[PDB]
């Protein structure tokens, strides 16, 4: 089977009075166990259709078919009950609190999820540990490194096992030492269990590690063009 | 003649960034809903103290100066000792009576005294709460006599018709005499609320001279003072030119509840009707550190501290200035014509509650006092200044360990 | 941990902040339900002790019209106590009431009379002065005098007076000739009010006014205000109602105008506070994307706790506060300055009143949460920063 | 030359009941017309030293030496006057006000600085054109997209033309094909009037455009150390 399927999105903004219509009929297809690049320009489309297939926005335009059920009759409360399995979400802005606690931040989307108390200290050590950040337990964001905190919203959608993540430059704030470092950790969760994500970004050398380049520009996309 | 410090920060009061209206019409009502109802609790305080004034404290004398049950003859250098004192302005004799009243078989209680109709005007605020066209008219030579209208709920007389009213003859010897019989008409009453409309009546001053049958004598004389609060020591250093007995007895009795909630209900709202700005206050200082970061003064950035204080003492100012000029449009309807909107309280909450068990009924009161209208604004707007200067203080050193500049 | 998922997530959301200015700011809206209590439990305490002493001086010197006849008298063997039923009564007592003037030795005094039963209950027994209630015997006609009576009369122990009716006075065919016998003096008694001025005390057995019987039987009303209202009652052949001289009538409702026009004026300080709560919960709507939004009926039932944080211990800080400065006003040292009153401060503090008016500030907490609550679940994630 | 000085410089600072920091013994010197680069690993203290030299750090044990006067000798009203003149500013988490336009935001030193009322609208457009943002002025930094507003902070510093940039991770949201046109636009300043500037990194990739590398290894500093 399939995974995901989009056609005719015409999505339109009504804030400001103008139109700035940016989207339209996109056909894409995003596969299971298979890692694909949106090479989009820098301001062409790659943040609205981003939070489009999570569920964020009814752009009342077609429809955004998900593993068999859409996002069409969905209503305000029964919207997460299902992004709890088969979604994630990963920022680039780093929307995160700077009050809490560096160990209870990935813990977060653990507590909601109706998990056991001694399943906590668990997985939220085991995804940290793995990625080589373990002296940074029991301390704030405010006092964090710039790719200390980088690395943490990373494995903060990584604590549920899930099937299609949602990320924007993961390299943002951190170099390309720790670009391959964190790289093949993504490498090795889809060749255990199998898990399928896409890696929106706008670099040509950085998409050639990866098995699927598709470059859109403000939403129209036939080929490798350039 | 704009300023360096008002004309360059006036445009970043303004501003647009999403969900900003939904919470700038929090602050501005918040700072108006103390200030709309302040004018409103001092009209009714004041409104109720003028009442108390007009129709208690005006009615009734304040200086008592008598004799050993005996008229005093000689008067006249009684007025000519007390006149011109610092603190005593004027003074009205006045002679009280006894009798009683009948007619149409019915009985009640009355306390007749004399007043002149020409030292009425100048010491006391009795006469001149007339419903009539006019009250020149009360003279003597005729036999006129002015009563409240609570004689007139129980015996059920007329203005204009006769009445008999009693008298106690007098004798200066000892003995019993004859009851004499007075017949006297109404020629206007006057109006009370409740308390005091039917004990009094008024005869002038020269009828009084033929009851009891004197020349030249009368046996009280009434005065009234500035102040209305101190009179349980200014009565007292008043009659050392006088004789070594005279009736010394203070207006403190039975009728001692009706001033002490007019004392303390307006001591207490110094730390109530103050206390609601303390609370509406609190929502200047949220949106302060809300907008501690991302802000011309708390960044980066030869001038003094003034330029800091200049953008957060001035949307203190565009908030709780225009507030204050929108609650005294909404707050001048409501204190004058007000109408009962309490009605639905009890219909739509599902599940009863509050079971009573003795409470008070609310209705419409009735005043009309504005005076308090401009300096309540100014005081409830300088306070302001202050309430953003301790935020300010704080916002010069802190450290950017999370904020990047 | 904690075993619920509830009270967890919001103990790091009051202020976790390393200075001197921005940590009491968190605590900002724990001052706003601390204050909104003292001023709550301050002026209704001493609002319910000035009406404390309007009930222990009412009802207490005189009775209000009670019976009538437009025929002459009353006979009580027509008219016993069992016939008549009225609301309100507890006890019945017969009463003689009339205005009666005084001969004495060096003055004139005019007073009612008070035709008391010596074998039955009185309102005036505490006051009771060197007298017994059982001395008002039938041919004796003692008379009791008060306070403001004698400082112009000097009626000591042991003197004659002569009490004179104007009204109960026979039609002679040479002048007006009125009634009047011998009386004696027996004690003073002395109640500090209206009753020792001008209200003497008979014996309810005399022929000095008519005849044998009497006028009627007081009572005692709960509530003196509704005596207007229930005049409309029914009454038999024989009675009629009379005008209560309603002193507190309308009075009654300008004291009592201070509780409902300040009232609602008392009642916005816990509204002020109301919007405190919308200004701390509306920031929050926009840092909670990225935590439990972005990542069904519970969800938002997070700020339930932390929009009533300042419910729980503002009330219980407030109420130990308000009881402070509320039964200790002027027994501290006054440091504002001068004293109005300064003396004799009644105080009512009703225990069946603090557990009502602890619900008021409590409930609130929570129902203006919900409004802030509905802006996060509906609303979409995606647009209020990015 | 020389313009900067400083010696025997340590920070204090603690960590849950414990005076424990990260920085000890730092050695920095800067001129005028050539460039420098500091290599720093996440957790080393390469933002530490980054707010010292700018007047936004009590150290109370060295002295930092800027333009002939001291940072700590003057009264904390007048620190404020070597921050917009001769400092700037250039971080990774840019600050921006989200309640006005990119206009305003770039004119930050022109309208605290007391100017004309007729040269806001004169250099605030004339650095947007230098790095090609014509047709996003007037808008939500909401509506910034996630590439372009961090080069619209870039341009923010650069309008008072300051003498010393302080740089924190300028390629973070744009990539490589937006790295290179921006890169050969700081080296241009130097050749108009002169300026000095430090861009700070943690990959020597993109650092082979500067002309002097200087990585730091947790505060010290000998030669080119790997
Ligand atoms: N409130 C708004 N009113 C009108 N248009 C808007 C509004 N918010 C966003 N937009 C438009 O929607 C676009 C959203 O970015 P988009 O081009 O769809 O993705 P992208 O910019 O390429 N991804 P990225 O560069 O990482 O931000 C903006 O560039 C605007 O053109
Ligand atoms: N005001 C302060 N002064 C000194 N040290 C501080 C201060 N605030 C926090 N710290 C500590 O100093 C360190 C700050 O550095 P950190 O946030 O880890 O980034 P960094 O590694 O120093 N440089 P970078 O990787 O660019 O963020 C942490 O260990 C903080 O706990
Ligand atoms: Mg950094
Ligand atoms: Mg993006």
């Amino acid at each position: 089977k399939i995974l995901l399927q989009c056609d005719n999105l015409c999505k339109r903004y009504q804030e400001g009075s103008v139109q700035t219509d940016v989207l339209h009929n996109v056909s894409f297809s995003v596969g299971e166990g298979e890692m694909m690049a949106i090479v989009g320009s820098s301001g062409s489309g790659k943040s609205t259709l981003l939070h489009l297939l999570g569920g964020l926005d009814t752009p009342t335009s077609g429809d955004v078919i998900f593993n068999g059920q859409p996002m069409s009759k969905l209503s305000s409360a029964a919207k997460a009950e299902l992004r709890n399995q088969k979604l994630g979400f990963i920022y680039q802005f780093h929307h995160l609190l700077p009050d809490f606690t560096a160990l209870e931040n990935v813990a977060m989307p653990l507590l909601i999820g109706k998990k056991k108390p001694a399943e906590i200290n668990s997985r939220a050590l085991e995804m940290l540990k793995a990625v080589g950040l373990d002296h940074r337990a029991n301390h704030r964001p405010s006092e964090l490194s710039g790719g200390e905190r980088q690395r943490v919203a990373i494995a903060r959608a990584l604590v549920n096992n899930p099937r299609l993540v949602l990320a924007d430059e993961p390299t943002g704030n951190l170099d390309a030492r720790n670009a391959d470092s964190i790289f093949q950790l993504l490498g090795e969760l889809n060749r255990l269990q199998g898990t399928a994500f896409l890696v929106v970004t706008h670099d040509l050398q950085l998409a050639k590690r990866m098995s699927r380049q598709l470059e859109m520009r403000d939403g129209r996309l036939t080929a490798e063009l350039s | 003649p704009l300023s360096l410090l008002i004309g360059l920060r006036f445009s970043r009061g303004r501003r647009r960034g999403g969900m900003v209206s939904l919470i700038s019409v929090i602050s501005t009502i918040g700072i108006a809903l103390g200030v709309a109802v302040l004018i409103v609790g001092l009209s009714a305080m004041n409104g109720f103290e003028r009442e108390l004034n007009n129709r208690i404290l005006a009615v009734v004398p304040h200086g008592e100066i008598e004799a050993v049950d005996q008229p005093w003859t000689n008067w006249q250098e009684a007025l000519d000792h007390v006149q011109k004192v610092p603190g005593i302005a004027a003074a009205a004799p006045y002679i009280n009576f006894t009798g009683l009243v009948e007619s149409g078989a019915n009985l009640r209680a009355i306390q007749v005294k004399g007043v002149n109709p020409q030292q009425e005007q100048r010491l006391s605020a009795l006469p001149s709460f007339v419903q009539g066209d006019a009250w020149r008219n009360f003279k003597a030579g005729e036999q006129q006599i002015i009563i409240g209208k609570g004689v007139a709920d129980a015996l059920k007389v007329k203005q204009g018709d006769w009445v008999s009213i009693m008298i106690p003859n007098s004798n200066p010897e000892h003995k019993l005499m004859q009851p004499k019989r007075v017949r006297l008409h109404v020629a206007g009453i006057l109006q009370l609320s409740g308390q005091l409309d039917h004990s009094f009546a008024m005869i002038p001053l020269a009828d009084a001279q033929q009851y009891l049958d004197m020349g030249s004598s009368v046996s009280g004389i009434a005065l009234k003072m500035t102040d209305v609060f101190n009179a349980n020591k200014l009565v007292r250093d008043a009659g050392e030119v006088t004789n070594s007995y005279v009736y010394i007895k203070s207006w403190i009795g039975t009728y001692g509840y009706m001033y002490r909630d007019i004392q303390m209900i307006r001591a207490i709202m110094y730390l109530a009707m103050v206390l609601v700005i303390g609370v509406a206050c609190f929502n200047i200082v949220s949106t302060l550190v809300m907008a501690v970061k991302d802000k011309s003064g708390d960044i980066a950035v030869g001038a003094k501290d003034g330029l800091i204080r200049a953008i957060f003492v001035w949307y203190g100012l565009l908030a709780g200035l225009f507030g204050s000029l929108c609650g005294v449009i909404i707050g001048v309807v409501v204190s004058l014509q007000l109408t009962p909107i309490i009605e639905w309280i009890e219909k739509l909450i599902g599940h009863q509650f509050l079971s009573s068990d003795i409470y008070f009924i609310d209705f419409l009161p009735s005043e009309l006092h504005w005076l308090d209208v401009f300096y309540v604004l100014v005081t409830a707007l300088l306070l302001s200044l202050l309430a953003s200067w301790y935020p300010a203080r704080r916002a010069s050193n802190i450290d950017p360990a999370r904020v990047l500049s | 941990y904690q075993p619920v998922a509830l009270f967890i997530g919001l103990r790091y959301m009051r202020g976790r902040a390393a200075d001197r200015f921005g940590r009491f700011v968190s605590w900002l809206s724990t001052i706003g339900i601390t204050l909104g209590v003292m001023a709550l439990v301050t002026v209704l305490s001493v609002m319910n002790g000035f009406e404390r002493e309007l009930q222990n001086n009412i009802l207490g010197l005189m009775p209000q019209a009670i019976l009538s006849s437009e025929h002459g008298s009353l006979n009580p063997q027509q008219l016993p106590e069992t016939a008549v039923k009225l609301d309100g009564v507890n006890r019945v007592a017969p009463i003689t009431t009339g205005d009666v003037v005084l001969q004495s030795a060096r003055s004139v005094a005019v007073g009612v009379m008070l035709g008391i039963d010596p074998a039955q209950k009185d309102p005036l027994t505490p006051y009771l002065v060197n007298v017994k209630q059982t001395d008002l015997e039938p041919g004796k006609y003692n008379v009791i005098l008060g306070e403001q009576l004698a400082s112009q009369l000097g009626v000591n122990r042991g003197d004659q007076i002569r009490v004179m009716v104007p009204s109960a006075s026979q039609f002679t065919p040479m002048g007006r000739i009125p009634s009047q016998r011998l009386f004696n003096v027996i004690g003073t008694f002395a109640a500090n009010s209206e009753v020792d001025g001008y209200e003497m005390l008979v014996n309810i057995e005399d022929a000095s006014r008519l005849m044998g019987n009497i006028t009627g039987w007081r009572l005692w009303l709960d509530e003196p205000l509704k005596v207007d209202s229930l005049s409309q009652q029914k009454l038999p052949e024989g009675s009629k109602w009379q005008d209560w001289r309603d002193r507190k009538g309308e009075l009654f409702q300008a004291v009592r105008m201070e509780k409902n026009m300040m009232g609602l004026l008392l009642s916005l300080i816990v509204a002020v506070a109301a919007f405190n709560i919308i200004t701390s919960l509306g920031l929050m709507v926009m840092e909670k994307q990225g935590e439990v939004a972005i990542l069904p009926r519970q969800i938002m039932m997070v700020f339930m706790v932390q929009g009533a944080s300042a419910g729980i211990i503002g009330a219980i800080l407030g109420a130990a506060l308000g009881a402070l400065l509320a039964s200790q006003l002027n027994n501290l040292m006054p440091i504002i300055g001068v004293l109005l009153d300064g003396a004799a401060l009644p105080v009512a503090i009703e225990p069946l009143q603090v557990i009502v008016i602890a619900l008021v500030a409590m409930a609130i907490a929570l129902l203006s949460t919900l409004y802030p609550s509905w802006r996060a679940a509906a609303t979409q994630p995606a647009e209020a920063l990015r």
